[PDB]
RNA sequence: ACCCACUCGGCACCUUACGAGAAAUCAAAGUCUUUGGGUUCUGGGGGGAGUAUGGUCGCAAGGCUGAAACUUAAAGGAAUUG
RNA sequence: UUCGGGUCUUGUAAUUGGAAUGAGUACAAUGUAAAUACCUUAACGAGGAACAACUGGAGGGCAAGUCUGGUGCCAGCAGCCGCGGUAAUUCCAGCUCCAGUAGCGUAUAUUAAAGUUGUUGCAGUUAAAAAGCUCGUAGUUGAACUUUGGGUCUGGUUGUCCG
């Protein structure tokens, strides 16, 4: 009646076949192939430092008109550089040039979150202090 | 208020004379209504409120031509519910005619016991489902106070039936709140159409309102 | 290394977190009975859910089973030893029908204010807080404290509280010092 | 585009690809 | 349908077809009801005495109500041989 | 060789929903939340891409097997009014 | 009779009083191998009871503003849809309010939601998906049939009627 075997003796087709098709999610294949040790930026790491290359910032899409302040980072632990995105009015001043800067998920499961092209970081720590203590002026940068 | 309500048909004007004195009657002879003033005499509480109100376009050579969907469900929290969904320009308009539907689609309901009758029941009778759309709704009987495990607008519907425990679990785009809805309601009014242990015995063909009352209608 | 003792949670947020009615009646509940947080109703509520979850696994078993008795048997007689659960109805069916508002109502606080030594909710809650309140000759500073049928005649402000008749207190007996000097 | 001409490339693309390797082989 | 004490919580316990035993829904807007007059010994209608038969809407829809009808009347007495349970 | 009636098998067809579908429609696309007759193959958003690589077949053309990195909030199906 | 006593109660006011109490200190004693710390307790210890509760949010999803000022598709916000082009309920602030509350916010991972892994329980005409067709080993599956009835006695368990 329908496409899998029904038989009380059935169970290793059914088992391979199960097996076979969970390839097909995203999720499943992410995780047995380990894509994210190979090849993302951070293995399995949901935050890692890193220093500051150079202080650029980058347009926005069609329908959002802006430029969104980012900065490009080459991490530490690995020597890899991704753009990432300091999420404040001003913040940018905060962060200055070869400071090491420890960058975090953007939240949208490692892909750009909203109208920021090529982007896929946030910016949670600089120079040890957290950027929202800066931005309330709670801290203050150590200038070191 | 100001209400006469000349009775047009010949089970409004039964009604008005107070020669048919439950609802049960009317739902028993599979009698049809047509005028919502005989349910608000039968059921004097039915309680209502608005599930939603959609806007609704049509795309006209000037403009674009917008209505108003709203989706009543009226009832009385003791086995009579109805599901009114209407299309109009004012959305005063649209709540009132929905709520005129929802009265005229009135419709009973089974209750049942989970397990070991006790009190008076608490939840359906049997398993039951409805399917409108691709909103396919499957409510089951739960045990006593289990509250309404439900989406709000279906918990809601439960909560205007008296139904005071079920679970439930839709399939489908349950998005849409009408398709839903109607899906729950083509579900809790199957409930008095599943043939039960407890209803096999036949009965003796009571003959119909206006059949022994037929002289109280036909206005000469 | 040494073996462990078992923290547990005892209380479970809801799935929905911003349900409008829930939310009215969780403010409801915390206003009649004083509730500091609604934490309080999450905790009474999943009280509730494992009582429930016992009783419905010990319906779902066969009548005349020696599960069904005897542990059946156990929840009624724990229950009414609570009072949440009147003797009218020792079944194992109504204690599904028991709703969160009836173990709210077993509290130290409901109680202490039933009594009539409090004459307000938050006057119960403050005057247990304050270590004035003792059961059965104990001292509980414990708001919820699920008072007992067989106790609670037994519901007094303590010896050493002012009330149950000591020295007045801190405020008192500075005052009656300044008056003696002055 | 048509997935006939988009093919039709990937072939061309394929011979100048083929050809380069057969000289290089 | 009954409470443990013994009386009926149910409401209006519905009929069924009198052909397919199947119960008759609320709003089952196709069903209908006969009514035979009973015949006396020269041939006078008696009034207000006859007998209903519940014909269901879905037998109707099929087109197996008039057949249904013909069967149960040749049951009860009202018509010769107008059936046979033979085909 | 026709005519009438019946039957088996085949390409098919008309009506209808009392059944199924998101519908267009289907006499099977029915007997599916009242979910299980047996059984094989395939799909898990779009693009990258039926691309690269590694095999294997072919003289060649190319066939079979066949991803990821990355990017994207849609792409798409049926139908309604303009 | 307009009233209106407030006849009966429930809140709002930098008015105003009397209480209680810890969080802290600290004679002691208990505690401990010795000490902390906890339980008890002298003596102090609350008036703005400054002994001052935050963390996020107020367009929708999702509870709470189309209030005030600032910036004007900038700055920025926004998990998604979207806000920002001189009247911004969305950005920066003030007021009010909402949610959890000594906890709350973020990131990654994962589970339920996922009937989006589907054995229970998914779909394949057109949305992704029936190998071009046929044969065929392994695998899976495979028609019906072989004592069914009765009678008695008898043992527990029930609901029986009552002792
Ligand atoms: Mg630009
Ligand atoms: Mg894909
Ligand atoms: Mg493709
Ligand atoms: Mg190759
Ligand atoms: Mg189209
Ligand atoms: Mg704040
Ligand atoms: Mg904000
Ligand atoms: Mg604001
Ligand atoms: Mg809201
Ligand atoms: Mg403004
Ligand atoms: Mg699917
Ligand atoms: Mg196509
Ligand atoms: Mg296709
Ligand atoms: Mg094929
Ligand atoms: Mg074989
Ligand atoms: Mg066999």
């Amino acid at each position: 009646g329908k496409g899998k075997p029904r038989g009380l003796n059935s169970a290793r087709k059914l088992r391979v076949h199960r097996r076979n098709n969970r390839w097909a999610e995203t999720t499943y294949k992410k995780r047995l192939l380990g894509t994210a040790f190979k090849s993302s930026p951070f293995g399995g790491s949901s935050h890692a430092k890193g220093i500051v290359l150079e202080k650029i910032g980058i347009e926005s899409k069609q329908p959002n008109s802006a430029i969104r302040k980012c900065v490009r980072v080459q991490l530490i632990k690995n020597g890899k550089k991704v753009t990432a995105f300091v999420p404040n009015d001003g913040c940018l001043n905060f962060v200055d040039e070869n400071d090491e800067v420890l960058l975090a998920g953007f939240g949208r499961k490692g892909k750009a979150k909203g109208d920021i092209p090529g982007v896929r970081f946030k910016v949670v720590k600089v120079s040890g202090v957290s950027l929202l203590a800066l931005w309330k002026e709670k801290k203050e940068k150590p200038r070191s | 208020e100001e209400k006469g309500w000349v009775p047009v048909t010949k089970l409004g004007r039964l009604v008005k004379a107070g020669k048919i004195s439950s609802i049960e009657e009317i739902f028993l002879h599979s009698l049809p209504v047509k005028e919502f003033q005989i349910i608000d005499q039968l059921l004097p509480n039915l309680k209502d409120e608005v599930m939603n109100i959609k806007p609704v376009q049509k795309q006209t050579r000037a403009g674009q031509r917008t209505r108003f969907k709203a989706v009543v469900v009226v009832g009385d929290s003791n086995g009579h519910v109805g599901l009114g969904i209407k299309t109009a320009k004012e959305v005063a308009g649209a709540i009132r005619a929905g709520i005129i539907i929802a009265k005229l689609s009135v419709i009973p309901i089974r209750r049942g016991y989970w397990g070991t009758n006790l009190g008076q029941p608490h939840s359906l009778a049997t398993k039951t489902s409805g399917k409108c759309g691709s909103v396919s709704v499957r409510l089951i009987p739960a045990p006593r106070g289990s509250g309404i495990v439900a989406s709000p607008a279906v918990k809601k519907l439960m909560q205007l039936a008296g139904v005071e425990d079920v679970y439930t679990s839709s399939t489908g785009s349950t998005r849409t709140l009408e398709n839903t809805l109607k899906a729950a309601f083509v579900a809790i009014g199957n409930t008095y159409g599943f043939l039960t242990p407890n209803l096999w015995e036949v009965q003796a063909l009571t003959p119909s309102p206006m059949d022994v009352y037929a002289d109280y209608a036909t206005a000469s | 290394p040494r073996a462990p003792r078992t923290y547990s949670k005892t209380y479970s947020t809801p799935k929905r977190p911003y349900e409008s009615a829930r939310l009215d009646a969780e403010l409801k509940l915390a206003g009649e009975y004083g509730l500091k947080n609604k934490r309080e109703i999450y905790r009474i509520s999943f009280q509730l859910s494992k009582i429930r979850r016992a009783a419905r696994d010990l319906l779902t078993r066969d009548e005349k089973d020696p599960k069904r008795l005897f542990e059946g048997n156990a929840l009624i007689r724990r229950l009414v030893r609570i009072g949440v659960l009147s003797e009218d109805k020792k079944k194992l069916d109504y204690v599904l029908a028991l709703k969160v508002e009836d173990f709210l109502e077993r509290r130290l606080q409901t109680q202490v204010y039933k009594l009539g030594l409090a004459k307000s909710v938050h006057h119960a809650r403050v005057l247990i807080s304050q270590r004035h309140i003792a059961v059965g000759k104990q001292i509980v500073n414990i708001p919820s404290f699920m008072v007992r049928l067989e106790s609670e005649k037994h519901i007094d402000f303590a010896r050493t509280s002012p009330f149950g008749g000591a020295r007045p207190g801190r405020v008192a007996r500075k005052r009656a010092a300044a008056a003696g000097g002055e | 585009m048509r997935a006939k001409w988009r093919k039709k490339r990937t072939r061309r693309l394929k011979r100048k690809r083929r050809k380069v390797r057969a000289r290089s082989k | 349908m009954e409470n443990d004490k013994g009386q009926l919580v149910e409401l209006y316990v519905p009929r069924k077809c009198s052909a397919t035993n199947r119960i008759i829904k609320a709003k089952d807007h196709s069903s209908v009801q006969i009514n035979i007059a009973q015949v006396d010994e020269e041939g006078r209608a008696i009034p207000g005495e006859y007998v209903t038969y519940a014909l269901s809407g879905y037998i109707r829809a099929r087109g197996e109500a008039d057949d249904s009808l013909n069967r149960l009347a040749q049951q009860d007495g009202l018509l010769k041989n107008v059936w046979s349970y033979s085909r």
